[PDB]
RNA sequence: GGCCGGGAACUCAAAGGAGACUGCCAGUGAUAAACUGGAGGAAGGUGGGGAUGACGUCAAGUCAUCAUGGCCCUUACGACCAGGGCUACACACGUGCUACAAUGGCGCAUACAAAGAGAAGCGACCUCGCGAGAGCAAGCGGACCUCAUAAAGUGCGUCGUAGUCCGGAUUGGAGUCUGCAACUCGACUCCAUGAAGUCGGAAUCGCUAGUAAUCGUGGAUCAGAAUGCCACGGUGAAUACGU
């Protein structure tokens, strides 16, 4: 059996496929070492395995697309989440105490007439 | 301000050890959004700095803050039309920001090869007692103590 | 080392080095080299008289040093005897390539006059 | 054969009336449809400045968007095609028809 | 604008229209390789004798109302201010005030 | 300017020149035409030249060939 | 190789709907209006960003977009034509771009976006040229073709603090393209030359979170000519004790 998750961050989307047993990730179709050369990206995909002690016992499936590398870091924790929840439901607290369970709705601002940036003004001169 | 009140920011802690601390460092040496240049920088510093002790990263570390954290410090006041200096205590996390603050400031005006190499000087020095951080504790502190009066 | 009249460092690389002479680029020491078949991290240190006398000869086919300097004064002079546009500008000394003057010019004008 | 037809239009109100009514028209008529799959809108955009003179701010920003649909008809005949061809539609909506 | 520069636009668009096959041969003369080389010459002394307003990039867009040559868009025929009250009064089909 | 073009000139002014030449004495020759490329069968001429008010004589030679009419008469006075 | 047969589950596209209300719990308060905490929930107290500008002030700006009272010229202050000027240059001010370098320059080679435009238009494959480009030619009125290869980044070498392998003004020679026509007065390419400048006196400006700082991408006007204007995403901080 497989268990889902859909999960959203900046501009990415990530869908997760979770199966039982013998850990391990395939991310687009190459390795986790392979895809990100980052600690950071490795430890925020990493997380959640780690607060619920289940490691080495789950094998995952992961396509993403849209955005960059933290955003897409971001996305696939989220998914992961989700499908865990699925597959449990009972780990909600836990997870939901450590703060992966929302969303974060965090976006680029927009440029305005007037100005140069979202919130940057010219230089102002009295005389 | 005024009429509000501003929360705490959540920071994530450092991948390789996992204190929140060295992730505060690495963010005020960051410049210009490059996160992993600095962090490169800080873990050979490091790595340079656990060989001349023989202990750990964190040990080390810790050594060289205690000796550049500040106790008390001066505002200006002006009331009555001129100005005075006034002491008044610190508190543990401006204790943190100032130390940091003031060794990235040292570093950076060295004449070493990398910064690396400077930054691995400084926190050497600072453990041994000595270099432009413990200076500027020490005038903080006499500029402190010369005005008791005004407490 | 004496290629062209001139004496070149003998601590740096043949590319860098030969850019020393006026004239010579770094496409055309690249060139040189090439054509010579020397490598081109290699310092003038450890050459031989044999590759320097090689480095010579092929240096000598272009024009260099002396016999540039007077093609460009003559270029330049003609024009300021024939009394064209771009002669008057060169004997006033205000640019040629028909840039701004109310501001700026500053490398064509020196220093600033009161 | 088949046959597509590409609808468009400045409103989506007149766009799912006139889409409504070719689908009737061609299901009563003895013929398989494909339902209409709605496709990608374009939005278009416009700045200008309000003031007769110098006054550099002070700008408004216009829009126009285009709706479009694509309807599928897989097997036509001869009564189907004449049914088509012989109807009025509103005067907002733009139909191409591709064999 | 004055009454004798829309005088002058519909003058130059009917040479422009005129004269349009005839420049096209020459260039075509001129731009094409492996040609008589004296051909050339010949067809480069007659493209100067046809008039000059028959060029179509001696041409100025105005707006269709008032005839103001700065501030002009394509897609509607007019300029800003022109296009602001016509698109407040409602008679631009689509159109209308935009955020996001 | 392009290579493959050739040189431009104003055909009124290759009639004058060729008519002058053939002739042979010529006093100088009156033109509006800064844009036109000297032909090496013009040395020897006078051409007299616009420059927005009046008209510049200059007097053909060797070295000229290759240059534009115009640059022989500046149109602006700074003293 | 989503290539092929297939499936309607997932991303996603665009029409109808649900959801947030101080609605629920505890405490304070005039038996009020409200305020400081907690539960669940994607989101909590105006969730984040736009559009939306009261009676009036400054005889504020615009008779040169347009309309109009009164004045003034009619073989001329109204027509048409080629050349020049709006691009000048002892000097003074405002707004910007590029730098003064190892958190860097140079050479190799390898991940990850978003939003747009296109028939007198956008121009793939192939061949020729060191290069800007040239020749011959498919496709596309477009979730299909074309513009179109994101850059900062990561991995491996070299440079070792020098006015330099930092910076790229100015000037000499040779070319490409648009256009009847590039002297005055266009953009771009190749060879050569290699100026000022080592962080800027008295003053003085912007910014409270996906914000400042830094990296790339697109469109309008337009034959051709952005370091300006209007839009899009990637990386991503420091500080707020108080009046």
């Amino acid at each position: 059996n497989q268990y889902y998750g859909t999960g959203r961050r900046k501009s990415s989307a990530a869908r997760v496929f979770i199966k039982p047993g013998n850990g391990k990730i395939v991310i687009n179709q190459r390795s986790l070492e392979q895809y990100f050369g980052r600690e950071t990206a490795r430890m925020v995909v990493r997380q959640p395995l780690e607060l619920v002690d289940m490691v080495e016992k789950l094998d995952l499936y992961i396509t993403v697309k849209g955005g960059g590398i933290s955003g897409q870091a971001g996305a696939i924790r989220h998914g992961i989440t989700r499908a865990l929840m699925e597959y449990d439901e009972s780990l909600r607290s836990e997870l939901r105490k450590a703060g992966f369970v929302t969303r974060d709705a965090r976006q680029v601002e927009r440029k305005k007439v007037g100005l140069r940036k979202a919130r940057r003004r010219p230089q102002f001169s009295k005389r | 301000p005024r009429r509000r009140v501003i929360g705490q920011r959540k920071i994530l802690p450092d991948p390789k050890f996992g204190s929140e601390l060295l992730a505060k460092f690495v963010n005020i040496l960051m410049v210009d959004g490059k996160k992993s240049t600095a962090e490169s920088i800080v873990y050979s510093a490091l790595e340079t700095l656990a060989q001349r002790s023989g202990k750990s990263e964190l040990e080390a570390f810790e050594v060289a803050l205690e000796n550049v954290r500040p106790t008390v410090e001066v505002k200006s006041r002006r009331v009555g039309g001129s100005t005075y200096q006034v002491p008044v205590e610190v508190r543990p996390v401006r204790r943190n920001a100032l130390a940091m603050r003031w060794i990235v400031e040292a570093a950076r005006k060295r004449g070493d090869k990398s910064m690396a190499l400077r930054l691995a000087n400084e926190l050497s020095d600072a453990a041994e007692n000595k270099g432009t951080a413990v200076k500027k504790r020490e005038d903080v502190h006499r500029m402190a103590e010369a005005n008791k009066a005004f407490a | 080392a004496r290629i062209a009249g001139i004496n070149i460092p003998d601590h740096k690389h043949a590319v860098i080095a030969l850019t020393s002479i006026y004239g010579v680029g770094k496409t055309r020491s690249k060139a040189i080299l090439a054509a010579a078949g020397i490598a081109e991290d290699v310092k003038i240190s450890e050459l031989s008289e044999g590759q320097i006398d090689t480095l010579r000869d092929e240096v000598a086919k272009f024009v260099v040093e002396g016999d540039l300097r007077r093609e460009i004064s003559m270029s330049i002079k003609r024009l300021m005897d024939l009394g064209c546009y771009r002669g008057l500008r060169h004997r006033r000394g205000l640019p040629v390539r028909g840039q701004r003057t109310k501001t700026n010019a500053r490398t064509r004008k020196g220093p600033r006059k009161p | 054969q088949r046959i597509r037809i590409r609808l468009k239009a400045f409103d989506h109100r007149l766009i799912d009336q006139a889409t409504a009514e070719i689908v009737e028209t061609a299901k009563r008529t003895g013929a398989q449809v494909r339902g209409p799959i709605p496709l990608p809108t374009r939005k278009e955009r416009f700045t200008v400045l309000i003031s007769p003179h110098v006054n550099k701010d002070a700008r408004d920003q216009y829009e126009i968007r285009t709706h479009l649909r694509l309807v599928d008809i897989v097997e036509p005949t001869e009564k189907t095609v004449d049914a088509l061809m012989r109807l009025d539609l509103a005067a907002g909506v733009d139909v191409q028809i591709s064999l | 604008a004055k009454q004798s520069m829309k005088a002058r636009e519909v003058k130059r668009v009917a040479l422009a229209d005129k004269y349009f096959a005839k420049r096209a041969e020459l260039k075509a003369i001129i731009s094409d390789v492996n040609a008589s080389d004296e051909d050339r010459w010949n067809a480069v002394l007659k493209l100067q004798t046809l008039p000059r307003d028959s060029s179509p990039s001696r041409q100025r867009n105005r707006c269709r109302q008032t005839g103001r040559p700065h501030g002009f868009l394509r897609k509607f025929g007019l300029s800003r201010i022109k296009v602001r009250e016509a698109a407040m009064r409602g008679e631009i089909p689509g159109l209308k005030k935009a955020s996001w | 300017r392009s290579l493959k073009k050739g040189p431009f000139i104003d055909l009124h002014l290759l009639k004058k020149v060729e008519k002058a030449v053939e002739s042979g004495d010529k006093k100088p020759l009156r033109t509006w035409s800064r844009r036109s490329t000297i032909f090496p069968n013009m040395i020897g001429l006078t051409i007299a030249v616009h420059n927005g008010r009046q008209h510049v004589p200059v007097f053909v030679t060797d070295e000229m060939v290759g240059h534009k009419l115009g640059e022989f008469a500046p149109t602006r006075t700074y003293r």
